[PDB]
């Protein structure tokens, strides 16, 4: 009778049963194949390796993201990572129980069709549902007013919600993630003399990303601060020894959110977008999303962010608007315990798709119902 | 926006 | 002003009201060992909305209810899935929505009581 | 026993039983609907919401008047307010003792008609009655002579009446009011740079209107002043911060009463139609008429309004006429407590319209008694 | 002697001599600055490009539009405009001969006076005249009773007139216009899996709209086939190859006008402010205005609007009268020729704004003689 | 308007 969520970040895949605090198992979003040839004699080897026994043999692999930007672009990959999901990484049919999924808004038809024709082919779920990744993240804060920041590893959406209701007209999306973070990090090391050109080398400059970095919330005296104190040098023990020490590059690249000129996008930023989505809501909703502006999914533990953020839209922002930045310590997860608290409502069990309703329509179900 | 005020 | 002593809030007969809401409805609950000390915040949870058109309907609900709503959400699915059992009922209602009962907009969930009150007599 | 009182007003509904004071609730006669889609479960979000509910969500809601000019457009949103006023806003049972109602002179026999044919069916009353709002003016103020000025938020009409004696050839009516006001200071405004285009932001013009903006005495004189000082320039604090400054736009507005050239109705305006008003009376009844010129309703609370009524007039009408208007404090309210009054009467016992009545003559009924 | 004509449209600037059938030059409104930095040496590479020079170099140029909704929000950008307007683009001395301009009604009084205030100080024209660009339509159809419809890229107005008599109380505005429709459409592609993020990626967009859409007639009736027909799908060559194909999109933006609850603005609609605004006027203009509405400006270059907009005002207007569009092939200048012919006038040489009178009054000059 | 036929 449970149903059980899969995320399918775009970096990342996290997936449980529902009504569970914490999810089952979380993997990364990797598909890789040997680039040598095998020596050896019965060895296996097979030709794919997904999630993290990807990475203990990412040596000898090259990595292929099957999921950009949150647009799918090997699909049959994709399915390897499902197929990896529900019985390596679960241990559980498919076929018992439904599965709820997560997408982000404004994706192309086809990845919002294709992704069902998959299910009911290859898995044959009773049901599926879909639902944009931004909306579940009211559910894990409990509150019905808001607007949400996912900034996933692909892509950051910046939708308001008003007492529930979604609008379409300010809804955004802008396609600058932590992949643009990594490789604009891969870039600026170069400066320091590290070199990280390889698919296998990406992901420990990821793994740099994570617990090394952190937001600046005054850049430009910070970067000041730096060239004269080296306090904020750290060291970070890459395998294969070889230690490492970043100074202004330690949070030189989570500053390509609030400006990224830097890599070059022709965008306002993660701070303006925020302040333009408000504005195009009306003008009596603009009072509580200011005073709600939950902060959810990866890319958002840098410390301090809910600082640069409240200090910077504060001055763009006019006065006599209190602005309190929700950025509860459950994020990275939040759009999945709202999957879990979605699927648990008596009233959803009628928003399913269901296998019988899919044969009669056709995978066009998605968009009427969803 | 490109008003005053509203917009 | 003197003029509105009652539109501006707290006037003798809201109170007056509100007292007798809260002894009403509780007589009926006596049976599931139920009492609503303050009629504003106690039907958040929405579980005592449902308990009380069990006693008067006699009926069973159309949904499944939640046993205890921890997060906002589920709250109001208990809430929902009692005014549309209500449509059900064929009782009209009309501007009260699940949010102004958790949110305890006491103008509004005076005058949900009162709608059982004439149906339920 | 006690049989309460339903103003109806155009633009507000003011509804309290008899023999009080003060009316018991009181809410704007506007019934809202979403224009955008529900994207949570499980939320409520029903279709329609009136009276202050709807203020509290305008941001995602449109809102229709379904009174308008007084007479009614859309009847199956007007039941709603009604079902609001009586169950919601006053918790009372209407079935058990009669209701009084109000409506402006010269309306449609329909709306008279449709008006009684609502009631008995849908809330089933036991006696019913229908009064023009002018005359209540008169229990309010408890003066047998006078003529009144009712300026609701949809019409005026300027009755005169003599020792009680209400004249039909004498009356007049006038659909400029306040959401002509409301609607033109929404225009005007534009000349500022600041623009309110939606039924959600008329809102909060109308609110301006309100707290904000005085009669101008002498209009001519005070438009130099406006341009050669800034001292009458205000500020209004709207929701979604964006502090705003008027200027001459405080007080252009309320001169369309007395000239509605800006507005383009070829009107005489409010100051020569009780001019008008009275010189079609008889010559001996001119004399009280002056004497007693009752300000009552809404669109009257501008600071001043008498002394341009009273300066206007004065210059129209002849000398040796002592011309005193009674703009008392309690008007906004006066149609109600003479409703108050008029339902406190033991003669007025007679004057019900009952439930038996209305199924022997049908609902023609109302002319000959009401 | 001759005076020159400057639309100064929100999206196009159009100018030329008067008297003249074409205008001697056109360029969109866009001023240009590089996002990259300038590695060659001696390469020019200046800040700013206006006119199509920034379109030949929007790939490293971030455009920004000076004027927004008939509103202008950078004025040192605007200036450049009109610098480019004369001496590059029309190689002709403003001192020499006065100038025409146009602005879009309700506007505010800020643009209306300090778009004088750089003129004469500035360029230091003899003298200047501000017209509101509705009027000048009727002179290019030559026709003294109509109701016009702009629909420039900012704003859409639809004021009616009667005999060269401009009715105040029945004129509208709505800012929904092409950059409403191209944001739209740059939004609805996502759904065919084409991102366009960027204001270079904005003027393909654009491009796309102007040679490619159409009003579709029946939306329901067609929306049905175009799932079902391939034959309404076509292909539009962007550079950096990418061939496209948009079928439903083809004509879903252009919908917008006549509902806009797609972008979420609470407006009436296109067809109904026309509905509107008449019915504002008397009973006896009406029927001139049903038969002479007159259609002008850019966006209404969709084929089949005349018939659209006969077709839907037809089913609001009552019978019996005869409702004729006229939408001429000159359209998206009929403004300009206006213009032309207004200062041909010999009458029209008194209303001129001189610069003796400027220094005299000051910049609220405008208002009074305009 | 909100009249059965003029306004
Ligand atoms: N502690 C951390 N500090 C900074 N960044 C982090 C941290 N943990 C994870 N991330 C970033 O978050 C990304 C994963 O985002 P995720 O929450 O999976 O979004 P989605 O669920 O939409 O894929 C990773 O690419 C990683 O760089
Ligand atoms: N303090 C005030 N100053 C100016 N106008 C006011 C004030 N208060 C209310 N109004 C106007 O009065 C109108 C309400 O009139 P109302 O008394 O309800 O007439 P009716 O009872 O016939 O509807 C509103 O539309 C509002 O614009
Ligand atoms: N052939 C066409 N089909 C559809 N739209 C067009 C066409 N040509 C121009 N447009 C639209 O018209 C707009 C320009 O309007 P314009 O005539 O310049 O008004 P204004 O003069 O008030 O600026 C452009 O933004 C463009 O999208
Ligand atoms: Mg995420
Ligand atoms: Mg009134
Ligand atoms: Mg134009």
């Amino acid at each position: 009778t449970t149903a059980l969520v899969c995320d399918n970040g775009s970096g990342l895949v996290k997936a449980g049963f529902a009504g569970d605090d914490a999810p089952r198992a979380v993997f990364p979003s990797i598909v890789g194949r040997p680039r040598h040839q095998g020596v050896m004699v019965g060895m296996g080897q097979k030709d794919s390796y997904v999630g993290d026994e990807a990475q203990s043999k990412r040596g000898i692999l090259t990595l292929k993201y099957p999921i950009e930007h949150g647009i799918i672009t090997n699909w049959d990959d994709m399915e390897k990572i499902w197929h990896h999901t529900f019985y390596n990484e679960l241990r559980v049919a498919p076929e018992e129980h439904p599965t709820l999924l997560t997408e982000a808004p404004l994706n192309p038809k086809a990845n919002r069709e294709k992704m069902t024709q998959i299910m009911f082919e290859t898995f044959n779920v009773p049901a599926m549902y879909v639902a944009i990744q931004a909306v579940l993240s009211l559910y894990a804060s409990g509150r019905t007013t808001g607007i949400v920041l996912d900034s996933g590893d692909g892509v950051t959406h910046n939708v308001p919600i008003y007492e529930g209701y979604a609008l379409p007209h300010a809804i955004m999306r802008l396609d600058l993630a932590g992949r643009d973070l990594t490789d604009y990090l891969m870039k600026i090391l170069t400066e320091r003399g590290y070199s990280f050109v390889t698919t296998a080398e990406r992901e420990i400059v990821r793994d740099i990303k994570e617990k090394l970095c952190y937001v600046a919330l005054d850049f430009e005296n910070e970067m000041a601060t730096a060239a004269s104190s080296s306090s904020l040098e750290k060291s970070y023990e890459l395998p294969d020894g070889q230690v490492i020490t970043i100074g202004n590059e330690r949070f030189r690249c989570p500053e390509t959110l609030f400006q990224p000129s830097f890599i070059g996008m022709e965008s306002a930023g993660i701070h303006e977008t925020t302040y333009n989505s408000i504005m195009k809501c009306d003008i009596d909703i603009r009072k509580d999303l200011y005073a709600n502006n939950v902060m959810s999914g990866g890319t958002t533990m840098y410390p301090g962010i809910a600082d640069r953020m409240q200090k910077e839209i504060t001055a763009l922002a006019p006065s006599t608007m209190k602005i309190k930045i929700i950025a509860p310590p459950e994020r990275k997860y939040s759009v999945w315990i709202g999957g879990s608290i979605l699927a648990s409502l008596s009233t959803f069990q009628q928003m399913w798709i269901t296998k019988q309703e899919y044969d009669e329509a056709g995978p066009s179900i998605v968009h009427r119902k969803c | 926006p490109a008003w005053l005020a509203t917009c | 002003p003197a003029t509105e002593k009652d539109l501006a809030e707290d006037a003798p007969w809201k109170k007056i009201q509100q007292n007798t809401f809260t002894r009403w409805c509780n007589e009926h609950l006596k049976c599931v060992s139920k009492r609503i000390a303050n009629l504003q915040t106690d039907l958040s949870d929405g579980l005592r909305l449902i308990a009380l058109l069990e006693v008067l309907s006699q009926k069973k609900m159309h949904r499944k209810h939640n046993q205890r709503p921890t997060f906002r959400q589920m709250q109001l699915e208990n809430v929902s899935v009692a005014l549309e059992f209500l449509d059900r009922e064929s009782i009209k209602l009309v501007s009260i929505d699940s949010k102004a009962i958790v949110d305890g907009n006491l103008k509004l969930i005076l005058g949900l009581i009162w709608t059982l009150i004439l149906h339920y007599s």
